RNA sequence: CCUCCU
RNA sequence: CGGGAAGUAGCUCAGCUUGGUAGAGCACAUGGUUUGGGACCAUGGGGUCGCAGGUUCGAAUCCUGUCUUCCCGACCA
RNA sequence: GGGCUACACACGUGCUACAAUGGACAGAACAAAGGGCAGCGAAACCGCGAGGUUAAGCCAAUCCCACAAAUCUGUUCUCAGUUCGGAUCGCAGUCUGCAACUCGACUGCGUGAAGCUGGAAUCGCUAGUAAUCGCGGAUCAGCAUGCCGCGGUGAAUACGUUCC
RNA sequence: ACUGGGGCGGUCGCCUCCUAAAAGGUAACGGAGGCGCCCAAAGGUUCCCUCAGAAUGGUUGGAAAUCAUUCGCAGAGUGUAA
């Protein structure tokens, strides 16, 4: 899709010349995109998680996995085993239509929206962003959602560095806080 | 992508009502949304 | 709210003592029983203290307090809960 | 159908939908669709493509949801920061306007949470 | 059931 | 000295044996009733389970130590 | 100058509600009793409005306050914490006043809380009464859900005297 | 029955550790704990794999749920005592 094509030809070449690499092969990419919803609530109502599968089937396109719980935690009511969220891995076009569609459409949807963080590279150039709403991805229709919810989507790269990660991030039409 | 489990994924083409048209995969076959990138005052600049 | 026609009101003796500070780059403590008196524009930065009922309290003014009463800043009542 | 990122009720005549919006009551819904030139009656869900371009330019002028409830926080922010009795009024959780407090000022501050008499 | 003292 | 048993709201007691919920009576508080009390009626709130350590995802509950208070025993010479 | 306007809370008296015997909007109507001289102030014009400017008449069965409102008839809403409710708060005003911060009323725009008819208990009323709807006045520059008056619409029930 | 006299208290079979003197074995009413099962997979085999924890970023979401990256001989796990 365009922003595959607009990587190649573009953005591509331009990190070549901005960051002054040996290699094309050291210019960063997107690797992947994986969106999580954690689903907590699942401990107490059992059809938490097919609902929220739903939505993120629809929002990323592919069947999601459902997470289950690394340990049993007290505080939450939570024990092993226990289904508490819902992961799906976006890679190649799915990811870059994906990416295209979140920032073109989805973000501007968000409600009182003013450019996502600056602040949110992990320190290595990997890139995350809350959504708090479902209901800015177009897929979802207004009517069918009952309980609100949110996501996680992080986008990894190949960026070393947060600034290298941030330009190919700011290459992309992604809107970073003014 | 293994057959049968995930849902019918394909060509959509999203349409601004303030102008912009673009064609991303999607599951909906005509998407239309009041607002983009372009539209949007963030973006754009006011 | 003080009508447009007659515009905002401030006491003589306060207004005079502040512009008699401004005619130089003085700044003294305007010691004052004027409650009722807006805060110009051109109060900014003097340190005027204002009577609450026993005693001076001052007041030091900003651009954000212009409009305000200087009554405002300098409250009557001791508050500090029951029990 | 979503005006100002808020999916009004579709069911509704457009006057009472749009009064769903943050910033906009009877009195403003009257006068966009007046400008717009939108009859009253209609319902949200038989309007036009056309109709609802109009009503949205007319109210992305008017200042309304986030923009508006930005404008209000730092109003009651400012009087805060300044220390005007207001702020002590807003911070405190009773009333600003000379409302007296022995009786009924409930809500500002709130249910009742009784103590043991005399 | 009870109803302080002068 | 040896062996038991308790220790949970202001007071008296359940819950412990089966790990996931802190209960009950009186008292306390507010209202009502009465000239006013009492009684009665209505409506509430109150511990984090002696202390410490352990096992457990999780301890009033299971394990250990300690403290306090009781009870029983200390015989043949 | 401040306080009598404080606010963990408890009680008394009221006002407004919780909606469809209703809300909104529009068109027809039908009162009484009062007040007015530096006072009442029409009409006209301007302002979305509070109001403003200007000014007729009237020391009043003459003029002004003054507009009755419930109601009736349409239209719309169709049982929703809502087109119910209108607290609270933000912004912008108006008026009085030397001056409305503490601490005025009113207006516009925005906001849109609790509340789905109220436990134990408890109050008023026997008829133009109760209930409900407006109107006026004293005090008063301004400030009334209070008080004192005024008319509009207009019930139910009383077997009976045992008990309180 | 054992018993630093007997009674009374405690114990009695099995497993693990220390005492135990670097093979094995080794006593005391010496020091510490477990067991009288469980699992139809928690067994067999083939194929694939890597754990605790921390830091940083991130809707609800916290000290701690799920997501991502990085560091990470193991600081985890191995039904259950060692
Ligand atoms: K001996
Ligand atoms: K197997
Ligand atoms: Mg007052
Ligand atoms: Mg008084
Ligand atoms: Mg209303
Ligand atoms: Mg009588
Ligand atoms: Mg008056
Ligand atoms: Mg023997
Ligand atoms: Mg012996
Ligand atoms: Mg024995
Ligand atoms: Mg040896
Ligand atoms: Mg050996
Ligand atoms: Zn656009």
């Amino acid at each position: 899709n365009r922003l595959k094509e607009k990587y190649n030809k573009e953005i591509a070449p331009a990190l070549m010349t901005k960051f002054n690499y040996d290699s094309v092969m050291q210019v960063p990419k997107i690797e992947k995109i994986v969106i999580n919803m954690g689903v907590g609530d699942a401990v107490q109502n059992a059809k938490a998680i097919d609902s929220a599968v739903e939505e993120l089937t629809f929002i990323a396109g592919q069947k999601p996995v459902v997470t289950r719980a690394k340990k049993s935690i007290a505080g939450f009511r939570l024990r092993e085993g226990m289904p508490i969220g819902a992961k799906v891995t976006l890679r190649g076009e799915r990811m870059y239509d994906f990416l295209d569609k979140l920032i073109s459409v989805s973000l501007p949807r968000v409600r009182d929206f003013r450019g996502v963080s600056k602040k949110s590279f992990d320190g290595r150039g990997n890139y995350t962003l809350g959504i708090k709403e479902q209901l800015i991805f177009p897929e979802i229709d207004y009517d069918k959602v009952t309980k609100v919810r949110g996501m996680d989507i992080v986008i990894v790269t190949t960026a070393n560095t947060d600034e290298e990660a941030r330009e190919l991030l700011t290459q992309v039409g992604m809107p970073f806080q003014k | 992508m293994k057959a049968g489990i995930h849902p019918n994924f394909k060509k959509a083409t999203v349409k601004c009502a303030c102008g912009n048209e673009f064609e991303t995969g999607s599951v909906k076959e005509e998407v239309r949304v009041e607002i983009c990138s372009e539209c949007h005052p963030f973006y754009t600049g006011r | 709210a003080r009508s447009l026609k007659k515009g905002p009101f401030v006491d003589g003796h306060l207004m005079t003592k502040i512009e008699k500070l401004n005619e130089t780059d003085k700044k003294q403590v305007v010691k004052t029983w004027s409650r009722r008196s807006t805060i110009f524009p051109q109060f900014i930065g003097h340190t005027i203290a204002v009577y609450d009922g026993r005693k001076h309290v001052p007041v030091f003014i900003s651009e954000d307090m212009v409009g305000h009463k200087l009554g405002e800043f300098a409250p009557t009542r001791t508050y500090k809960g029951h029990a | 159908a979503r005006i100002a990122g808020v999916d009004i009720p579709r069911d509704k005549r457009v006057v009472i939908s749009l009064t769903y919006i943050f910033g906009i009551g009877r009195t403003t819904a009257q006068q966009v669709l007046k400008e717009a030139g939108v009859s009253e009656d209609t319902r949200v869900r038989d309007l036009t493509e056309e109709e609802l371009g109009k009503i949205r330019d007319i109210i992305d002028k008017l200042k309304v949801e986030g923009d508006l409830r930005r404008e209000v926080s730092l109003n009651i922010k400012r009087l805060i920061e300044i220390g005007s009795y207001r702020g002590i009024r807003h911070r405190r959780g009773l009333p600003v306007r000379g409302q007296n407090s022995k009786n009924n000022a409930r809500t500002r501050k709130g249910p009742r949470r009784t103590v043991a008499n005399k």
